[PDB]
């Protein structure tokens, strides 16, 4: 039913911020929460932040504290992330995921790659 | 107990309104002895004494 | 306040006709009546 | 933070032979929050495992898991060459993530 | 660990009149200068209260326990409820060992004497632990303090109501009148048939096994009238099954 | 004309007539609400991948979370979704403490027992529903997880009491045999296992259970509904929300000493006098708008149609020709510095007329 | 207003019954024109003041 | 709605039949004070005046 669907990928200079955008397909926006997931290249993953669209909380990865803005538009169902001053050690995927209340599973979006 | 609750509240409301039903003719009833009460005591009054 | 915890709820008091200055000033004027000219 | 570590960090194992990865808990965990996924590169991480069980939809079946506490493992029943793969566990906790150690799987 | 001691002064029970304390606010409700009707657990008027003072003998906990202790000595530290205390079901240990307000649940065994010493040279009190399903931590610390509390535990709801004013102690408690403040409700889901008083003995530990009293009362489901005053403070109650009047 | 609807005619004698009342309304609406942070652990709950066998049925506490049962109710993956208490599409905005979720797995025959009054093998001997049930019970089948395990109480010795969950597994006598243990003849095992297979019929296909006991309305709330919260307006009449209670009035500030574990006051009648707001703990009156009351005086209409309107308990303030009179204000009759003989008597020593230009 | 506090549901289901708040306003309104009537039989019997 | 149609019944019977009880008690005692206040009329008519 869940469908994460993510812009596409981006080229940025140093000192620039990127946003991602992440639209939640199949409902349920609210009454769930959103995380961002990075991957550099060779890397695994590692979290950097999330929000929870109904209840307006926001919540940072502590290597991600400071930086990044994360957001969430309730009317069109679509969650946003942006970084602020990036550097080429930023390059990396960029992936949305989320999980409904009520249930047990995490639902991924396809990762967008973002060089500097 | 449900079912029993049910049978058990009809009674109680038919037999609750048989004790107001008594109760109103009671009073209904002192009122008029008690007038008859006033009239003899008046008369006790004004002819006996 | 009792009488507002009744006022809440729908019931409420209205005024007598006539207040207790005219019931004095009946009263009053019976005395006044019976002293000057007995029962005429 | 609860950190998970995963062992072996690599392995080369052959189809046909089953195979275990584990996945310890710096902390004691929920069994309810841990979940194992496949990588392949390029791709997203596949789900496998979730609630240290429950195989998730569409899984292939060879793979199952079980744990409680600090210990936990994924069991591959027999290898096949596409089962040759990145895994990890994660922990949701949902106000903490865990990641980290693909015990990399190779033929 | 454990201490496996006896030699004590051997006294029978004493006894008090529990005059007219007694008291829970029932409720979350504010209400002023009215008479309200309550039945709940209540200590009956004038009931026959046990009189303890070492003395930590295994009571039980019945339907709820009026508890009060008298002190200047900082002795009486704690409780322990439970059933059986010997690791093969949950029970309650809240104490006051001054680092923190610990207060844990779980199938604990525990020592036949499970007490704290005196500065604090020891803690005993268990032997044992299995996973533990509560726990929580408050943050670090002639009688003249009287300290009030009921122990009640409805449908798993450990309700304890308290209150703490100044004394001037030699024998039994004051008569006066008084309402509890609920001061914490834990969710905990355990049975309760007997408890313990937990005391620190001193110490300067049969060697040095060194003035502290309490008493023990019972609940029961009377109904009150309790007056409220203006700043909606229980001010008295009647006791609706004390007497004719 | 409200005078002739009520009186059923088409002609009006002189006199005074009560009708109507004041009712004043309100303007807009005010929810107030505790910020809770967390959403409901509930996938534990329901997408669960063990649940118990009903005789030791599983229990568990939810708190200090949002929860939105919308998505619950409108899933269609239910075979049964039950509320007592409370309708399903209000239980979404409604707040509560206590919240717990008791799971297990029955045959699909046993669906009937998890009710508050039912009798059978489960709703006696392994999970007793009170009759006195607020809560919803949601099930669905479970054949493709559960079905290749799961004992049930067949034997024991008396009825269960509501949420009790007695787990003793002792061999017993059930008739004239003096013995414990030594199955057989007249003692027994208490419980027999039902394996749950794909080739059950579907009275013994499983089912995974959920039932959702709540506490409605008690003073906190540690569980509520996905309901945003307002501003809140003062001394102007409102509709309300808090914590989940409603009613409409006007609130304004309160004097009162309210105990620091108390957070609602009550009238005699035991409504809601005050409250606490649920985000500033600072204690609020909420008082009723305005009842005022209306009586209508009139000059018989073979005469003619002027009335005039008493508003029997209120300010000239609030509501030309208008006498602030201790019987309410008179509205329409010119009063004038005389007196007469009675003749329509309004009250507290006045009276009114129609006379002359009239 | 005693009935149905401001219920639209419980005013509707009140309409459901016969003209009973008529009879209750009418044995209320009696009993006050009574009580003004009774002060003034036994006080205003002279009108010469 | 039908539901709490059922319980609104409930409580709409209640309160009808406590307005009821009210109203009947409220004459009677209206019918006592009548009387009295015939008395002290006649009273006064006949020894004040
Ligand atoms: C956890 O929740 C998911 C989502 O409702 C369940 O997944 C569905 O399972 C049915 C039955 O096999 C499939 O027909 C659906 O297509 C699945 N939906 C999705 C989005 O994957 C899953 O079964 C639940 N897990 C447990 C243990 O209850
Ligand atoms: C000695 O202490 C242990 C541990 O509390 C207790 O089980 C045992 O019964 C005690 N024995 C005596 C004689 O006090
Ligand atoms: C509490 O313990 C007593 C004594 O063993 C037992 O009879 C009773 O059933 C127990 N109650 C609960 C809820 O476990
Ligand atoms: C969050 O809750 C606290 C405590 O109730 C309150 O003081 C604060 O104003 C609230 N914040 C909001 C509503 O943004
Ligand atoms: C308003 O009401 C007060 C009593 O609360 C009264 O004293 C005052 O005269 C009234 N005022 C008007 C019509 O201004
Ligand atoms: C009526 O009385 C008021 C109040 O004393 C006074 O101001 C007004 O002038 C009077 N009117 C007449 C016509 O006497």
């Amino acid at each position: 039913q869940v469908q994460l669907v993510q812009s596409g990928a981006e080229v940025k200079k140093p000192g620039s911020s990127v946003k991602v955008s992440c639209k939640a397909s199949g409902g349920t926006f609210s009454s769930s929460a959103i995380s961002w997931v990075r991957q550099a290249p060779g890397q695994g993953l590692e979290w950097m932040g999330g929000i929870i669209p109904i209840l307006d909380i926001t919540n940072y990865a502590q290597k991600f504290q400071g930086r990044v803005t994360i957001t969430a538009d309730k009317s069109t169902s679509t969650a946003f992330m942006e970084l602020s001053s990036l550097r080429s050690e930023d390059t990396a995927v960029y992936y949305c995921a989320l999980r409904n209340q009520w249930d047990l599973l995490v639902y991924w979006g396809q990762g967008t790659l973002v060089t500097v | 107990p449900p079912e029993a609750e049910v049978q058990i509240d009809r009674l109680i409301t038919g037999r609750l309104q048989s004790l107001q039903t008594y109760v109103t003719q009671q009073l209904i009833r002192a009122a008029e002895i008690r007038a008859s009460a006033n009239l003899a005591a008046t008369k006790m009054s004004e002819c006996v004494l | 306040d009792l009488i507002c915890a009744q006022k809440f709820n729908g019931l409420t008091v209205l005024p007598p006709l006539l207040t207790d200055e005219m019931i004095a000033q009946y009263t009053s004027a019976l005395l006044a009546g019976t002293i000057c000219s007995g029962w005429t | 933070e609860i950190v998970l570590t995963q062992s072996p960090g690599t392995l080369s194992l052959s189809p046909g032979e089953r195979a275990t990865l584990s996945c310890r808990a710096s902390q004691s965990v929920s069994s309810s929050y841990l979940a194992w996924y496949q990588q392949k590169p390029g791709q997203a991480p596949r789900l496998l495992i979730y609630g240290a069980s429950s195989r998730a939809t569409g899984i292939p079946d060879r793979f199952s898991g079980s744990g409680s506490g600090t210990d936990f493992t994924l069991t591959i029943s027999r290898l096949e060459p596409e089962d040759f793969a990145v895994y990890y566990c994660q922990h949701y906790g949902s106000s903490l993530w865990t990641f980290g150690q693909g015990t990399k799987l190779e033929i | 660990q454990c201490v496996n001691l006896t030699t004590r002064t051997q006294l029978p029970p004493a006894y008090t009149n529990s005059f007219t304390r007694g008291v829970y606010y029932p409720d979350k409700v504010f209400r002023s200068s009215v008479l309200h009707s309550t039945q709940d657990l209540f200590l009956p008027f004038f009931s026959n209260v046990t009189w303890f003072h070492f003395d930590n003998p295994v009571l039980p906990f019945n339907d709820g326990v009026y508890f009060a202790s008298t002190e200047k000595s900082n002795i009486i530290r704690g409780w322990i409820f439970g059933t059986t205390l010997d690791s093969k079901t949950q029970s309650l240990l809240i104490v006051n060992n001054a680092t923190n307000v610990v207060i844990k649940v779980c199938e604990f065994q525990f020592c036949n004497d499970p007490f704290l010493g005196v500065m604090e040279s020891e803690f005993r009190v268990y032997s044992s632990a299995n996973n533990c399903t509560f726990e929580y931590v408050s943050q670090p610390f002639n009688f003249k303090n009287l300290r009030e509390f009921v122990f009640k535990n409805i449908d798993g709801y450990f309700k304890i109501y308290s209150k703490h004013t100044p004394i001037n102690l030699v024998r039994d408690l004051p008569q006066g009148f008084s309402a509890l403040e609920p001061l914490v409700d834990l969710p905990i889901g355990i049975n309760i048939t007997r408890f313990q008083t937990l005391l620190a003995l001193h110490r300067s530990s049969s060697s040095g096994w060194t003035a502290a009293a309490y008493y023990v009362g019972y609940l029961q489901p009377r109904t009150f009238l309790l007056k409220y005053n203006e700043n909606g403070t229980i001010t008295d109650a009647v006791d609706c099954a004390l007497d004719p009047l | 004309s409200e005078t002739k609807c009520t009186l059923k005619s088409f002609t009006v004698e002189k006199g005074i007539y009560q009708t109507s009342n004041f009712r004043v309304q309100p303007t807009e609406s005010i929810v107030r609400f505790p910020n809770i942070t967390n959403l409901c652990p509930f996938g534990e709950v329901f997408n669960a991948t063990r649940f118990a066998s009903v005789y030791a049925w599983n229990r568990k506490r939810i708190s200090n979370c949002v929860a939105d049962y919308s998505v619950l109710y409108n899933s269609a993956s239910f075979s049964t979704f039950k509320c007592y208490g409370v309708s399903p599409t209000k239980l979404n905005d409604l707040c509560f403490t206590n919240v717990y979720a008791d799971s297990f797995v029955i045959r699909g025959d046993e669906v009937r027992q998890i009710a508050p009054g039912q009798t059978g093998k489960i709703a006696d001997y392994n999970y007793k529903l009170p009759d006195d049930f607020t809560g919803c019970v949601i099930a669905w089948n479970s054949n493709n997880l559960d079905s290749k395990n799961y004992l049930y109480r067949l034997f024991r010795k008396s009825n269960l009491k509501p949420f009790e969950r007695d787990i003793s597994t002792e061999i017993y006598q059930a008739g004239s045999t003096p013995c414990n243990g030594v199955e057989g003849f007249n003692c027994y095992f208490p419980l027999q296992s039902y394996g749950f297979q794909p080739t059950n019929g579907v009275g013994y296909q499983p089912y995974r259970v959920v039932v959702l006991s709540f506490e409605l309305l008690h003073a906190p709330a540690t569980v509520c509904g996905p309901k945003k919260s307002t501003n809140l307006v003062k001394n102007k009449c409102v509709n309300f929300n808090f914590n989940g209670l409603t009613g409409t009035g006007v609130l304004t500030e309160s004097n009162k000493k309210f105990l620091p574990f108390q957070q609602f006051g009550r009238d005699i009648a035991d409504t809601t006098d005050a409250v606490r707001d649920p985000q500033t703990l600072e204690i609020l009156d909420i008082t009723p708008c305005s009842f005022g009351g209306v009586s209508v005086i009139t000059p018989g209409t073979n005469t003619s149609n002027q009335v005039a309107v008493l508003y029997q308990d209120v300010n000239c303030t609030e509501v030309s020709n208008v006498f602030q009179t201790r019987a309410g204000c008179l509205i329409g009759a010119e009063h004038v510095n005389n007196s007469y003989e009675c003749d329509i008597p309004i009250g507290a020593g006045i009276c009114a007329s129609y006379q002359t230009s009239q | 207003m005693y009935i149905c506090g401001d219920s639209t549901e419980c005013s509707n289901l009140l309409l459901q019954y016969g003209s009973f708040c008529t009879q209750l306003n009418r044995a209320l309104t009696g009993i006050a024109v009574e009580q003004d009537k009774n002060t003034q039989e036994v006080f205003a019997q002279v009108k010469q003041i």
